[PDB]
């Protein structure tokens, strides 16, 4: 959850109006943006 | 007809901003290339059906108007959305030697031969108005684009030389002006004393600036896989050779809903519409299950002092499932209700009704004070003003010891001692901050759907594969 | 009882009877955009110096120097391969 | 001599099926891009 | 206090080499607003 | 501190009540987060 209400977008969407889905979407956001860039980083350190 | 390629045509300058031997991708509303773009020729050109009807079009976020006439027999348009004096209206009218645009409560114009018209019929209650703003605006091509975002009115426009219908090129439309207007536009109609519209829809185009900041060229980054590799690379020019673009994925082509048998309704009505309710020493709990939750009855009965929903904020509760649902109903103070919330102290948050920090509900608070508030006073109601410890959520203490101030016993009541319940009397001569208000809080756990507590959604056929 | 007796236009030397003239100002602040503001004051332009500056909106701070960009007519600032402001177009002489 | 390799779309992981979080994923730049640009230069290094 | 002092002349009372107990802020009167920042109203129980 | 109003989770913990100390808190974790991310990612290319 990354500190949303909840893990799914749908129900993000479905359950809040636009003005808190878009909180609770930038947490995800950001906790999933963080997670790519922790994989990647991971991918070009074996690449090497 | 009433159809066109269209070609390359519709581009605009999205901004104001000068730029330099550059290429800048940019996400705006664009008319698509060789997307359809209707001709009016057939319907309402020449004649048409001037003198007598004219049939109106949408106005979906934005359009692109065009036309290769020098007559000036197109004089204007009119946007807005009712269009009969009942809202604003926006009415832009072109002349010989100026331009007259005007923002006010339009009926009607005497524009729906020509040795005079155009005279209009009435008008009122005049917003705006706006005069010779561009003073003007072998065979020419007039280009408009019409955009309304956030309130402001965008005008974009290019002359073309052309006598071809929409002739191969690329041109880009400068903008001409820019109103705040602040209305809603969902409708627009045209003024005759030939015409083509297209639409615009959001879209991503590469833009080509030159030296001298003039857009030369573009490409539409959906038109077709090479344009979304020019898009992608940020270049007019691709090397040889793979590159990756955007995934696809298969879209779905119908809406599953799929609900048990039950077609029973929530009991709101009866614990909302009781003739007696319960103090908040004693607050009432009932559980709500196996029942279809119709939520309209609620907006139905009564306007209410608050529908304060605290981790389902829309009033749209239709469309979920509930897997534990409860209604806690008690009689409370105007005063108090700002304490009926996660967080909040109180005689009643700290020892009669306290939510939880991470509590999933509506607290519907409604003005009772006609049927709650008596003469001589309701003493059927009594918090319990003094408590040991503060009480847990949603816990009911309902014991009737006599509360001790410290150390004495104080058996009995007076001395150094206090019975905990205290009655207030309701009145009808007492202010909006202490008349009674009755406070149902609805406790609803959503862990996706073991059980239902459904709203009223209707079943679909099940379709697989 | 009329609204139309003259009351208070006679003199009637007093200092509740004297008439003054009430004029007040509502400052609706609606939603859409607002056309009415207060002037903004300008200050003269400075060039070729390490200066602060703001052009109708836009903030900066650098040094101002005559330029060879031609902007199109509609055109009031300039920007460069990575989206940062390098050209503006002063509100009130229109030199780039 | 060579590792698997992969290839990841930033805004389906993030936002799969949401419209709205994709627009606010737009707001964080060209991180999606980037992304995309490490994991095609692994694939093509584990070919080299 | 039977008297506030004005807007304009603030009266700042110092409280030193005391003991608090804030029960009896309640006691004074039902409030129109209780809004700490920094730390949260129950808590003044403990050092202050 | 990276945005809280104290590098302590004691002193957050005990001054605020968990409304609002749990946001707190997560400034703190996020930051934190960031340390020990930076941290490892340099650790494992000076390893390499
Ligand atoms: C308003 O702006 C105009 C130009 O947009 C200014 O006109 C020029 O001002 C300079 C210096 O004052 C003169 O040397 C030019 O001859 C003016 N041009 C014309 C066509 O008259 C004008 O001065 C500005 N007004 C104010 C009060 O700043
Ligand atoms: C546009 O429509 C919305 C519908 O809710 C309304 O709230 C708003 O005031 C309207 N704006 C106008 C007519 O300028
Ligand atoms: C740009 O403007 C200059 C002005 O002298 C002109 O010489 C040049 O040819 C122009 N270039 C284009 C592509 O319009
Ligand atoms: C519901 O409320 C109305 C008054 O609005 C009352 O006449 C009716 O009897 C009530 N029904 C029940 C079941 O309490
Ligand atoms: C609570 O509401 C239910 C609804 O049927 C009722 O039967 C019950 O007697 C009520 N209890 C109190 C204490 O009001
Ligand atoms: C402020 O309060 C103190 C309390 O001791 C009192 O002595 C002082 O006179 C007050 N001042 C004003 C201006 O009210």
């Amino acid at each position: 959850k990354f500190g949303a209400i909840s893990s799914v977008l749908n129900d993000i969407l479905s359950r809040l109006d636009p003005p808190e889905a878009e909180v609770q979407i930038d947490r995800l956001i950001t906790g999933r943006l963080q997670s790519l860039q922790t994989y990647v980083t991971q991918q070009l350190i074996r690449a090497a | 007809q009433s159809y066109t390629n269209s070609f390359t045509r519709g581009v605009y300058y999205p901004d104001k901003v000068f730029r330099s031997s550059v290429l800048h991708l940019t996400q705006d509303l664009f008319l698509p290339f060789f997307s359809n773009v209707t001709w009016f020729h057939a319907i309402s050109g020449t004649n048409g059906t001037k003198r007598f009807d004219n049939p109106v079009l949408p106005f979906n976020d934005g359009v692109y108007f065009a036309s290769t006439e020098k007559s000036n027999i197109i004089r204007g348009w009119i946007f807005g959305t009712t269009l009969d004096s009942k809202t604003q209206s926006l009415l832009i009218v072109n002349n010989a030697t100026n331009v007259f645009i005007k923002v006010c409560e339009f009926q009607f114009c005497n524009d729906p031969m020509e040795s005079e018209s155009g005279v209009y019929s009435s008008a009122n209650n005049c917003t705006f108005e706006y005069v010779s703003q561009p003073f003007l605006m072998f065979k020419n091509l007039r280009e408009f684009v019409f955009k309304n975002i956030d309130g402001y009115f965008k005008i974009y426009s290019k002359h073309t030389p052309i006598g071809r219908d929409f002739p191969q090129g690329f041109s880009a439309l400068e903008p001409l002006v820019d109103l705040p207007i602040g209305i809603n536009i969902t409708r627009f109609q045209t003024l005759l004393a030939d015409y083509y519209v297209g639409y615009l829809q959001p879209r991503t185009f590469l833009l080509k600036y030159n030296e001298n900041g003039t857009i030369t060229d573009a490409v539409d980054c959906a038109l077709d896989p090479l344009s979304e590799t020019k898009c992608t690379l940020k270049s007019f020019t691709v090397e040889k050779g793979i590159y990756q673009t955007s995934n696809f994925r298969v879209q779905p082509t119908e809406s599953i809903v799929r609900f048990p048998n039950v077609t029973n309704l929530c009991p709101f009505h009866e614990v909302f519409n009781a003739t007696r309710f319960a103090s908040v020493y004693a607050w009432n709990r009932t559980r709500i299950s196996n029942c279809v939750a119709d939520y309209s009855v609620l907006y139905n009965f009564a306007p209410f002092f608050a529908f304060k929903c605290y981790g389902v904020s829309p009033t749209k509760l239709n469309d979920l499932c509930f897997t534990n649902v409860y209604a806690d109903s008690f009689v409370i103070k105007g005063n108090e209700v700002s304490q009926i919330a996660p967080g909040q102290t109180g005689n009643i948050a700290d020892y009669n009704y306290k939510l939880p920090d991470d509590f999933t509900g509506c607290v519907i608070a409604w003005n009772s004070n006609k049927l709650d508030s008596k003469h001589s006073g309701n003493y059927d109601y009594w918090y319990r003003s003094f408590r040991k410890s503060k009480l847990k959520p949603f816990e009911r203490d309902i014991s009737t010891e006599i509360y001790q101030a410290g150390n004495k016993p104080c058996k009995g009541k007076g001395p150094n001692c206090y019975f905990p319940l205290q009655s207030y009397g309701f009145r009808p001569t007492y202010g909006v901050g202490h008349q009674p208000y009755r406070v149902v809080v609805l406790s609803f756990e959503l862990l996706h759907a073991p059980a239902t507590v459904c709203g009223p959604k209707k079943s679909t056929n099940l379709v697989k594969n | 009882y009329f609204p139309l007796q003259s009351y208070g236009f006679r003199p009637t030397y007093g200092v509740g009877h004297q008439p003054y003239r009430v004029v007040v100002l509502s400052f609706e602040l609606l939603h859409a955009p607002a056309t009415v503001c207060g002037p903004k004051k300008s200050t003269n332009l400075v060039k070729n110096k390490c200066v602060n500056f703001n052009f109708n909106g836009l903030t900066g701070t650098g040094v101002l120097t005559k330029s060879n960009k031609k902007f199109l007519p509609f055109q009031q600032f300039g920007r460069d391969i990575v989206d940062t402001t390098d050209a503006v177009r002063d509100p009130q002489t229109l030199e780039i | 001599v060579s590792m698997t390799k992969t290839s990841v779309d930033c805004t389906m992981y993030i936002c799969g099926d949401s419209t709205e979080c994709s627009n606010l994923l737009l707001q964080y730049g060209s991180f999606c891009t980037q992304l995309k640009r490490a994991l095609t230069g692994i694939a093509v290094e584990q070919d080299k």
